[PDB]
């Protein structure tokens, strides 16, 4: 597993040079961003259960297929598996939001996931709609002006959106 | 007028050599403690009219012969002057807090004070009492321990800086006496 | 009229060239600011009434103008006054959302100075009413979109003056 | 005015004034001093009409002078009675004019847009003018307050 | 001092 | 107006030299502290009207005698002037807050204030009541950022210590 | 409650002549929503004469004239 | 009493005048100072005492002994100025080639910082000249009690913006005699032009007529080259204190039009003021009506919370001392938008703009014969 | 490195 | 609807639909499911929006339910909440339509003439719709209640 820097160091050793002053300035910049990063991850880790639950409500409301007999989310077993999978993807997007690299989220969750949800008959695009709903709820939760000093955080919301867009892109 | 920087430079020119490591190390500590210095001087250039008011008022109340006839705080004019002089003393102490070296305070204000207050007939013990009241009030403001004012600030130990400010006021009070 | 995109196609077209990297940078600039222009126009659409009410209340009322012999005296004049403030707000939103003030040149500021100097409409009171709408509108849409609306209100004020 | 309306009328028909319209001008110029009596009485009794009409307005309608209404406070109440003074002045103009043109163009053309731009309920304005109609009909004769009262009725019909 | 042009009843 | 730029330019002009690296570091510090203060100014221009309400209402909440007699607050019109002068001072706090030195607040508000306020029987204690109310209604976490709040406190401090 | 306030005002100034006022009223969406949407291109032709000239079609060759304008060019 | 006294007696005059804005403030060599502080104060002295005149490094050697003595702190600054003014430098710039009015006038500027008040004073100092020379003139200016009281021993002389001004014309002088920051004394007087090769140029004097007889210096001479202008405080007076530059291609028709406009504006102005007295409190009869029917309208507070109170009932918290009349944000914000709204205010600014334009014409119409008419 | 890496092969 | 507006547009221009307008139709028909979710939620939460919006209306505006107002009485209050139910229904129609043409032609064209003929203050109606906008924005997401809330904002701009 590689962190935000571990990628810089790993490339710098894959060429075997030192870090230039340019690289060190970039790292120092990301550190000064890092408090805002921890704030976003704290907001996500707090309200996560409402993210998963509300997003699943909107999924089954907007697509009434899966709650019906014959649908894929039809059994209490299958529904619990559905919600828990949404909890999985939100957990690893929280991880890759902390790391600054999308490596851990690829390697643990996204890489290979499509082969499974093909192998079960699960419609991938419904999963993609689910992850888009968690992206909407999560970004609209991350832009809350409650309890935090005001400030500009468009770049980190852009990055977080890149992680959820990678999840929806990897299931579909 | 010399800051901490020019103090390092002047010392190293007396030694007549390059600047080197260790002097710069102490000066690096000056820079990293910079923001606390900033916020401290900001705390003393804040309620300072309040400081001079309270200190001279305290000096008259502790020693009621000032306001008595033929005292140096008797006439309204003389009261205006004493307040102005209290203001000026606190002003140059604030300069010495920014500079970090007492060159400014020694050269601009401190040099002619004993002879001047003698040449005016100003009682010096009373002035040193007023400098002491400004000292204690200034250290209480600089430690955020004033009763009427408690402003939240990012927390940290600042004892160094308090002892610095008290060093300058003791330099003034010891200078008038 | 023309938006920022049409202006880019005008310059690139009138040179005969195709789209080079500079023009694509200008289109990227507009397409970055797109969404901000949309929500600003949404908010102004929502609160036009209150912008005109607050701005008339700050700038024009209880003065010589609505006292008799001022220009605003009588109901017909009052309603014409606040009608003109509605046009300035609406066309200022069009100019913001296009990203190019050519609409203000075509359909508002044409002949308007001759109109107001013909009637005896006070120019300075009009300008101060427009600036009152600029402050209130910038308070609603925020900093960035308030800057954008600020350049178009200032464009109309530069048009009249 | 009646003269203005007749001249404009046969001007748009591009003819001289008809004998009928000239009889209308004769009846108007002979009815003059009665009209000037009416507007003389409503002129010299304006403070009773504005005060008493404002009292019947605020007593019937405690909305606007309540806290949170439009006319709450001393300055706002003064402005409210100021407007009732305006509509009384315009009614006197309409009486001496022999036509509602002065009333319509000074007061009524675009009144709804103005008071909607002020946040003022215009039904309260119409209730105020109806109260001044009752006071002004208490100050006049039978046929006299029929005539003047009908000019007030026109203003009520324009507000509603 | 600053009359508003009106053909009829404007001012 | 005393600012960073005007003090270093004026000081270098009095020096008789080109602007050396010291002035360059001064304006470097101006563009460092700039963002924190400007956040303060944006929020002040956000809700200034409620600052006028609470400020003046606390100002007559303390001293009621101004509304009692003919002296300074006889009519509602003089109360309009009361809130008006409060908004002048808040507008000058916005101005000096944007410039970053105490320049416009000094040359527009403080200069010759003492002849005027002494002349027209205006007590300063009511102004100080208003401003101390505004500095008592300030939260570091909430509203403006802590750095912004600090600069707002400093400017309003300078207002009181100018008047008192 | 339909009000066209700037066509009205540009006519009150003489900026638009009254011909151009009838033009801008005729090109508004309320004209087409009222008279074009519910009717055939032949019937749109006829009603455009009633509104814009105040007479019927004089004769058959004039109808074949203006019906080509409507029918090919809206 | 707003103010105690003149420039000398108290310094309230300095506090609310133009003085605070200007770089016309005193400068002091404070204790033990480095070359940066010595060189600053010595140049600010050279700028004031020579009036921005230009001292080459050769001419600095003339002044050098005295400069060194001041760099000590042995000489007080007034004795330094004394040694500056006794230098052959300062004689050559001013005493050598000047008329006596001009010259005496200069030592008021450089020594006292003020323009001469009356002809009688000027003649007094000239009588001191013919008594005991250039040297006792300089001594008389420095040893004056007004000088000592205002400057003290320390402070380099400066232009005193004391709001007292004994004679207004002496103010107009004092701004005219120092022509702003770019100018110098050789420019103001044609010493350089008259003299061959930038030297031996007789100094020209103006305003002699204004010393002798009761005259007034031009608005141009005080408005174009001034400490009023260099210490500009960035004023949004619709009045422009700056003169409009003279437009070319002026015709007499353009000027009869503007004269007629000024007279029409004056008439409208007087009529509107006279009405203004007539306004009284038109709103006052209705105000008195509402004061009369106060028992019906005025209502007492219900003490409660937002919950549990009948609607339109005022809480003691919402006894705002501006909500008690029913005013608004507008009502405190009204007098700032009054320039456009007010009729009288609107007229006054128009009058003044018209007057400035009229003068600018009065310059331009003066040109005769060879003008390309347009 | 936007796409997913081969099996094993931790990115 | 958007389809209706485009077809009418190029119909009066007598041409087929341009590329631009066909892209607009594509964006509309792909945005469908989201719209149907919103109108589904406002459908199944109607009684909370009408009741709670009526409570905030009458608590902010104690005029019309006071004695002497329009909506005084049980029957009149019921009719008032009936009209708020109408405008809620029409907002849902405008959401699924993707255009305010349903809202405009069912509810807004000549609304002021009707409520002026009924004696009803239409500013109270606009305050009622604003109250239902607050409740309906409390029941939805961020961007979601931005969209639906802006449909309510169109209705408020038509009332004012
Ligand atoms: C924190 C130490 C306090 C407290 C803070 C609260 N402030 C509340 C409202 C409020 N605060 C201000 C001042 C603020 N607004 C500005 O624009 C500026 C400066 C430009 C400042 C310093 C205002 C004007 C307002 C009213 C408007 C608003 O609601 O934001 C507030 C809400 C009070 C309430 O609604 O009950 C709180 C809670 N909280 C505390 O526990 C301590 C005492
Ligand atoms: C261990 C966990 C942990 C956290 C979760 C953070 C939480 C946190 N954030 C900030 C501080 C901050 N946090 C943000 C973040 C925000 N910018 C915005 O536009 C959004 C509302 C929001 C991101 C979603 C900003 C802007 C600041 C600085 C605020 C300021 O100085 O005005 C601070 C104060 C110290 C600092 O300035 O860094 C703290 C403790 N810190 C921690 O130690
Ligand atoms: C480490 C990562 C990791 C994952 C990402 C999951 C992926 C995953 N999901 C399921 C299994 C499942 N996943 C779902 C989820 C779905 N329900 C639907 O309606 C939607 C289409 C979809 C949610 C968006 C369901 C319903 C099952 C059970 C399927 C079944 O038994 O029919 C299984 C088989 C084992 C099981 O039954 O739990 C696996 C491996 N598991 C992991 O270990
Ligand atoms: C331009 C103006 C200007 C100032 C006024 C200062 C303000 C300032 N102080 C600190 C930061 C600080 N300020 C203090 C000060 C103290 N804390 C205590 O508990 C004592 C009461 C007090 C003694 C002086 C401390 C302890 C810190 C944090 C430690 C540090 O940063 O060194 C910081 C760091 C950033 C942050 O905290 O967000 C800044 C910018 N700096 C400036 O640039
Ligand atoms: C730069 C630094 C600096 C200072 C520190 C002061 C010091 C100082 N004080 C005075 C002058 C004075 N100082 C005081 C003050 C006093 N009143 C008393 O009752 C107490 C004993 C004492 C205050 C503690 C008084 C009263 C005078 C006027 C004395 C007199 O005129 O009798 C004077 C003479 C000039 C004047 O009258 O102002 C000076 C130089 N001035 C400076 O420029
Ligand atoms: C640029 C900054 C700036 C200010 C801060 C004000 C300050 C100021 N206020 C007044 C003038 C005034 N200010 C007040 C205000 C007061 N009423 C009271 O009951 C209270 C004591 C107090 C409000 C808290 C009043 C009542 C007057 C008029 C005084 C009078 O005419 O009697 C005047 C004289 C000119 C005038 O009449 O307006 C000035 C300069 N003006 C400025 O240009
Ligand atoms: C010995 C007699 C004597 C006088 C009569 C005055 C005359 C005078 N007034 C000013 C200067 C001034 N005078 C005024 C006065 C005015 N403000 C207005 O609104 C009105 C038009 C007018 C009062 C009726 C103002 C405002 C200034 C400052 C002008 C400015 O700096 O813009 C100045 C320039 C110096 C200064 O700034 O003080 C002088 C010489 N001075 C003297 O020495
Ligand atoms: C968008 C395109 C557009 C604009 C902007 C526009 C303006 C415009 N303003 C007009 C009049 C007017 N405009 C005003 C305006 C003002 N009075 C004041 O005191 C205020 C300071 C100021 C407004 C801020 C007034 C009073 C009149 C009426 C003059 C009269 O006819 O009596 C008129 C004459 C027609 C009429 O209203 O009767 C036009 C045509 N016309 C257009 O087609
Ligand atoms: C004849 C030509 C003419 C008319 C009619 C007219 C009306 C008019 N009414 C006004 C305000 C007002 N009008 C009212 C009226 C009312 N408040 C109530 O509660 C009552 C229900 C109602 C009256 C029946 C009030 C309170 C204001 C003041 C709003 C404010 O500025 O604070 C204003 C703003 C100027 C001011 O008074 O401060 C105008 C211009 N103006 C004209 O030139
Ligand atoms: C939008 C609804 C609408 C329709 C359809 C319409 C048709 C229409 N068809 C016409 C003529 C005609 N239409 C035809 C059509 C045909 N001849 C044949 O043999 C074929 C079967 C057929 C073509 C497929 C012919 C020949 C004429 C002219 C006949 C003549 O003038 O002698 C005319 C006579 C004048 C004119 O065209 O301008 C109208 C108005 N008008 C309308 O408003
Ligand atoms: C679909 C478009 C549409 C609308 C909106 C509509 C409204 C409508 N509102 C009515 C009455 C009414 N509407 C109101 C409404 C209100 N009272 C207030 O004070 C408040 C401001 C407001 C409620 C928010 C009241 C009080 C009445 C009855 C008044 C009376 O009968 O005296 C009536 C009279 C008869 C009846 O309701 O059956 C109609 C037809 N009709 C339509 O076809
Ligand atoms: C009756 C005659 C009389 C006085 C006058 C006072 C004067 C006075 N102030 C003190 C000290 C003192 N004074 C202040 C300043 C002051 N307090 C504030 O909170 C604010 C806003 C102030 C200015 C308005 C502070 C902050 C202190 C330090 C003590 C404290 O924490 O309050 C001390 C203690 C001195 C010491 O510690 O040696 C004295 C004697 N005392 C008297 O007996």
């Amino acid at each position: 597993m590689l962190d935000a820097f571990a990628k810089v160091v790993a490339q710098a050793d894959a060429r075997g040079e030192f870090l230039s002053n340019k690289q060190l300035n970039s790292l120092e910049t990301m550190i000064g961003e890092g408090n805002k990063r921890l704030d976003i991850v704290n907001k996500i880790n707090s309200n996560a259960s409402t993210i998963v639950t509300n997003s699943a409500r909107a999924l089954f409301a907007e697509q009434p297929q899966l709650i019906q007999p014959g649908g894929n989310a039809y059994t209490s077993r299958r529904m619990a598996a559905c919600l828990r999978d949404m909890e999985i993807v939100l957990r690893y997007v929280s991880y890759a939001m902390t790391a600054g690299d999308s490596s851990v989220l690829d390697d643990r969750c996204l890489n290979g996931l499509r082969e499974t949800y093909q192998a079960l008959g699960t419609p991938g695009t419904s999963v993609a709609v689910a992850i888009q709903k968690m992206k909407e709820a999560s970004i609209a939760l991350a832009n809350d002006l409650n309890g935090v000093p005001l400030g500009d955080c468009s770049s980190l919301n852009s990055e977080l959106a890149v992680y959820f867009d990678r999840a929806a892109a990897a299931v579909v | 007028m010399l800051d901490a920087f020019s103090r390092v430079v002047v010392n190293s020119d007396s030694k007549a050599a390059y600047v080197g490591g260790s002097d710069l190390q102490s000066l690096k500590t000056f820079i990293s403690d910079g923001n606390k210095r900033l916020d401290a001087v900001n705390c003393i250039v804040s309620n300072a009219s309040c400081i001079v008011s309270d200190a001279i008022s305290g000096m008259i109340c502790e020693n009621p012969g000032l306001i008595a006839p033929g005292g140096n705080c008797y006439t309204n004019r003389r009261m205006a002057a004493c307040l102005r002089d209290g203001e000026i003393i606190l002003r140059y102490v604030s300069y010495a807090l920014l500079a970090g070296d007492s060159s400014v305070l020694d050269d601009r204000c401190l040099n002619g004070l004993k002879e001047t207050y003698i040449a005016l007939g100003v009682p010096t013990a009373s002035t040193s009492r007023a400098v002491s009241i400004m000292k204690a009030a200034s250290t209480a403001f600089i430690m955020n321990t004033a009763s009427g004012r408690k402003i939240e600030i990012a927390a940290g130990d600042c004892q160094a800086l308090q002892s610095e400010a008290a060093a300058y006021f003791d330099k003034v009070g010891s200078a008038v006496d | 009229m023309q938006d920022a995109i049409t202006a880019v196609i005008n310059t690139a077209d009138v040179q005969g060239k195709y789209l080079d990297d500079n023009s694509l940078d200008k289109l990227r600039g507009y397409f970055e600011t797109g969404e901000l222009r949309v929500r600003a126009a949404a908010t102004i659409a929502a609160n036009a009434a209150t912008i005109i009410k607050e701005s008339v209340a700050k700038a024009l009322l209880y003065s010589d103008i609505t006292r008799p012999g001022g220009n605003m005296y009588t109901t017909r004049r009052y309603a014409a006054c606040i009608r003109d403030l509605d046009y300035y707000l609406r066309y200022a939103t069009y100019g913001m959302l296009a990203g190019d003030p050519s609409i203000l040149d075509e359909r508002v500021l044409n002949g308007l100075k001759e109109t107001y100097n013909s009637l005896g409409v006070p120019i300075g009171a009009t300008v101060q009413a427009i600036q009152a709408m600029k402050e209130v509108t910038a308070s609603l849409v925020g900093t960035n979109a308030g800057q954008e609306m600020a350049v178009y209100f200032d464009y109309i004020c530069s048009g009249l003056s | 005015s009646i003269v203005t309306k007749s001249i404009v009328n046969a001007d748009a028909e591009a003819r001289y004034l008809s004998p009928g319209e000239l009889e209308r001008i004769k009846s108007f110029v002979l009815s003059g001093q009665r009209r000037l009596r009416i507007a003389q009485t409503l002129t010299e009794n304006r403070e009773m009409i504005v005060k008493k009409g404002g009292q019947q307005l605020f007593q019937k309608r405690t909305d606007v002078v309540s806290p949170g209404g439009n006319a709450y406070g001393e300055e706002m109440t003064a402005t409210c009675l100021r407007d009732l003074d305006y509509y009384l002045r315009l009614v006197t103009y309409g009486i001496v004019a022999g036509d509602v043109t002065p009333i319509e163009e000074i007061g009524l053309v675009g009144v709804k847009e103005m008071y909607n731009s002020l946040g003022t309920p215009i039904s309260g304005v119409s209730e105020g003018v109806r109260c001044m109609k009752d006071v002004a009909c208490s100050l006049l004769s039978g046929e006299d307050s029929a005539e003047a009262g009908f000019y007030f009725d026109y203003t009520l019909g324009a507000m509603q | 001092a600053y009359p508003y042009t009106g053909s009829g009843y404007g001012g | 107006m005393k600012s960073v730029i005007t003090t270093t330019i004026s000081a270098a002009d009095a020096a008789g030299r080109f602007p050396s690296s010291s002035d360059l570091e001064s304006i470097q510090g101006n563009i460092q502290r700039a963002s924190a203060r400007l956040e303060a100014a944006e929020k002040l221009s956000g809700n200034h009207e409620a600052v006028v309400k609470e400020a003046g209402d606390a100002c007559f909440a303390k001293y009621s005698y101004l509304k009692n007699s003919g002296e300074a607050g006889d009519s509602q019109e003089k109360i309009n002037k009361c809130y008006r002068d409060v908004d002048h001072y808040m507008r000058l706090i916005n101005y000096s807050l944007v410039v970053g030195g105490t320049g416009p607040l000094d040359e527009w508000g403080i200069a010759g204030s003492r002849e005027v306020y002494r002349t027209l029987n205006l007590p300063g204690s009511a102004y100080i009541a208003s401003f101390t109310f505004t500095r008592d209604r300030l939260c570091v976490p909430r509203d403006m950022s802590s750095q912004a709040g600090v600069e707002f406190v400093a400017a309003l401090d300078y207002v009181i210590n100018s008047l008192s | 409650n339909i009000q066209f306030s700037g066509l009205e005002s540009q006519v009150k100034t003489g900026q638009l002549s009254i011909k151009e006022f009838v033009r801008a009223l005729g090109k508004s969406s309320i004209y087409r929503q009222q008279f074009h949407e519910n009717f055939v291109d032949s019937r749109v032709v006829e009603l455009s004469f009633k509104h814009f000239l105040g007479r019927g079609i004089s004769s058959l060759e004039e109808f074949q004239k203006y019906f080509a304008i409507l029918s090919s060019n809206g | 009493r707003v103010l105690d006294g003149l420039d000398t007696v108290t310094q309230d005059s300095y506090s609310f005048s133009r003085y605070v804005l200007g770089p016309f403030q005193p400068s002091v060599l404070n204790a033990n100072s480095s070359e940066y502080e010595r060189e600053i104060a010595i140049r600010a002295a050279y700028r004031h005492v020579f009036g921005n005149a230009y001292i080459m490094e050769e001419e600095l050697a003339e002044v050098e002994v005295t400069a060194s003595q001041y760099k000590l702190g042995n000489l007080t600054a007034k004795e330094f100025i004394r040694a500056l003014a006794k230098s052959s430098a300062y004689k050559t710039r001013f005493f050598e080639g000047a008329s006596q009015y001009r010259f005496v006038e200069l030592n008021f500027m450089h020594l006292l910082g003020r323009a001469p008040d009356t002809q009688e004073e000027v003649a007094t100092h000239m009588n001191i000249y013919h008594a005991k020379g250039f040297d006792a003139e300089i001594d008389s200016y420095i040893d004056s009690e007004e000088y000592d009281s205002v400057f003290g021993d320390y402070n380099v002389p400066f232009l005193r913006f004391r709001g007292a001004y004994t004679p207004c014309d002496s103010f107009n002088k004092q701004c005219a005699l120092k022509g702003g920051w770019a100018n110098s004394d050789k420019a103001m007087g044609g010493a350089a032009l008259s003299g061959y090769n930038g030297s031996d140029g007789r100094q020209m004097c103006d305003r002699i007529s204004a010393y002798v007889t009761s005259d007034t210096t031009d608005y141009e001479s005080v408005a174009g080259n001034s400490p009023l202008l260099t210490t500009s405080p960035n004023w949004l007076a619709y009045p422009d204190p700056a003169i409009a530059p003279t437009p070319a291609f002026i015709s007499p028709q353009e000027v009869r039009e503007a004269r007629a406009r000024v007279e029409k504006l004056r008439e409208a102005y007087n009529e509107e003021i006279a009405k203004t007295q007539a306004r009284k409190n038109a709103m006052a009869p209705f105000r008195a009506m509402v004061e009369d029917m106060a028992p019906m309208l005025d209502r007492g507070v219900t003490f409660g919370d937002p919950m549990l109170v009948h609607p339109e009932a005022k809480l003691p918290e919402n006894e705002s001392a501006l909500a008690d009349l029913g005013g608004k944000s507008s009502d405190y914000k009204r007098f700032w938008s009054t320039m456009e709204t007010n009729t009288v205010s609107r007229l006054e600014r128009d009058l003044e703009e018209a007057k400035a334009e009229l003068r600018v014409l009065e310059k331009g119409v003066d040109a005769l014969t060879p003008m390309s008419t347009s | 490195q936007a796409d997913l890496p081969p099996p094993g092969i931790p990115s």
